[PDB]
């Protein structure tokens, strides 16, 4: 019974330290009703309590958002994409809690967007487990099988839009799942050759202006009929900028 | 005041308080005790904040 | 409802015929450029 | 996903139009610990988790108050009290067995 | 005697009755299905209870 009182009151006045960041903090219910469990634990038997395994563990940092958290992502491995964690060595024991967690480009791209390349999802064979974060919100930071104890990461939704970009047989092998459909729908294809119009010449001739080059008439309808001759075609002309 | 008011005498010790006085005091004086004693140790904790 | 939302965004919030016209039609053009090249090639005679 | 044959510069340009692009200030995504097993992510408003850390260094702080508050008058009486009646109890089967 | 060894285990307790437990589990390996063993390791004696 004196154990019962040694929660009872403990509760009784946490509750009225806690409303203030009830009210503060509508968001945090779960987070602050579990500090307060765990602190009536800690006046019921005596249990210490570990100031590292309870600490909001930030992420990022934003008061910006114009422009929006873009995180290209060229490596993408599952420690760079979900995150990974750390591990404290006590006695040769591996222990994790919240402080040891690392945001990946998952994390850090939330209200945003993340770019990916689509080789690069094949090629790390971390298609299955990105394809399971974007339809179930499953982001889980790396672990090790040397742990004895993990983590149990609850699901999270996705509040970012995910960018792949590719070469097209980069998207040959990852267009044969039909989970690509379902999730990637809008096709920013891009054509190989631009028109060959004196629009299109002039349009090119503010983009390399716009890179720094000190460019001459001749020089640009040089550049022009050498875009032409690169495409094969008459009356197209490449669209590869970065060839030209 | 409230002690004295209802003819108790307030004994201090250190930054704890207690009530003392024949038999057990009232309810709502002990509970405005409570009250006061966690305010104080939670002002405490918002000094050390 | 994939559709559906497309045609909202063109359309703002609403979707009416014309919106939904418009959605059906960019889906088609999104993935246009194979036929656009094979029509371009056809039209030049290098596929006559 | 951008679809395109390669040096055609679709990353440059992707960054350069979605650098144009405005949104609302994203939240601030933090990990919170449930338990000490369980973590969830919880988004906050921006700017609010410097707030929330320092609640949470005076929550932790507070097993000073939680131990203290074992020792004011109110609570001592409350286990007098509980004493008493427990030991009223026991005299009174004292008291037949005598 | 060891009291951790001899503590029943919250698994899950009943949110409302209605709606009944609805667990969809996409990823279906047998530590998210079976549920797993986490192991204390003392002095290099990996124990659980």
């Amino acid at each position: 019974a004196l154990r019962r009182l040694r929660r009872d009151w403990a509760l009784h006045y946490l509750n009225n330290r806690f409303e203030p960041l009830f009210q503060r903090f509508p968001q945090a219910r779960a987070y602050l009703e579990a500090l307060r469990a765990r602190l009536a634990r800690y006046a019921e038997t005596g249990e210490p309590l570990d100031p590292a395994q309870w600490r909001p563990n930030l992420l990022t940092s934003s008061s910006s958002g114009t422009p929006p958290p873009i995180v290209y992502e060229p490596y993408a491995t599952a420690p760079r994409l979900f995150g990974r964690l750390d591990y404290l060595v006590d006695r040769g024991v591996w222990s994790t809690n919240v402080s040891l967690i690392r945001p990946g480009a998952v994390h850090r791209a939330q209200g945003g967007y993340l770019i990916l390349d689509a080789l690069s999802l094949k090629r790390e064979g971390t298609w299955e487990a990105f394809k399971r974060a974007l339809r179930n919100g499953q982001v889980e930071p790396v672990t090790e099988p040397q742990a004895p104890a993990g983590l149990e990461v609850e699901p999270f939704p996705i509040q970012m839009q995910v960018i792949l970009v590719g070469t097209p047989e980069a998207f040959e092998g990852l267009e044969e799942d039909p989970a690509f459909s379902e999730l990637f729908r809008i096709r920013a294809e891009f054509s190989p050759t631009l028109p060959a119009s004196p629009e299109n010449c002039t349009a090119l001739g503010g983009w390399l202006l716009a890179q720094g080059f000190q460019l001459t008439q001749g020089g640009l309808t040089r550049l022009y009929d050498e875009a032409r001759r690169m495409a094969e075609q008459r009356d197209r002309m490449d669209a590869r900028l970065v060839e030209i | 005041r409230e002690a004295q008011e209802a003819g108790f005498a307030l004994s201090t010790n250190g930054e704890r308080l207690e009530l003392t006085g024949p038999g057990p005091v009232p309810a709502e004086l002990s509970a405005r005790l409570e009250e006061v004693t966690l305010g104080s140790l939670a002002a405490s904790a918002e000094l050390e904040v | 409802r994939a559709l559906a939302e497309e045609a909202a965004v063109l359309g703002g919030g609403l979707l009416t015929a014309e919106s939904v016209e418009q959605a059906i039609a960019a889906r088609e053009h999104r993935s246009f450029l194979s036929e656009e090249e094979f029509l371009r090639a056809v039209q030049e005679g290098v596929i006559r | 996903y951008l679809v395109g044959p390669p040096s055609l510069g679709k990353h440059e340009a992707l960054l350069a139009y979605l650098s144009t692009q405005s949104v609302e200030t994203p939240p601030d995504l933090l990990y919170v610990p449930l338990s000490e097993r369980k973590v969830a992510v919880l988004t906050l408003p921006s700017g609010q988790e410097i707030h929330l850390a320092e609640a949470v260094e005076g929550l932790l702080l507070e097993v000073n108050r939680l131990d203290e508050l074992f020792r004011q008058g109110s609570f001592l009486r409350e286990k007098t009290q509980l004493e008493a009646r427990f030991k009223e109890a026991r005299e009174q089967q004292l008291e037949a067995l005598r």
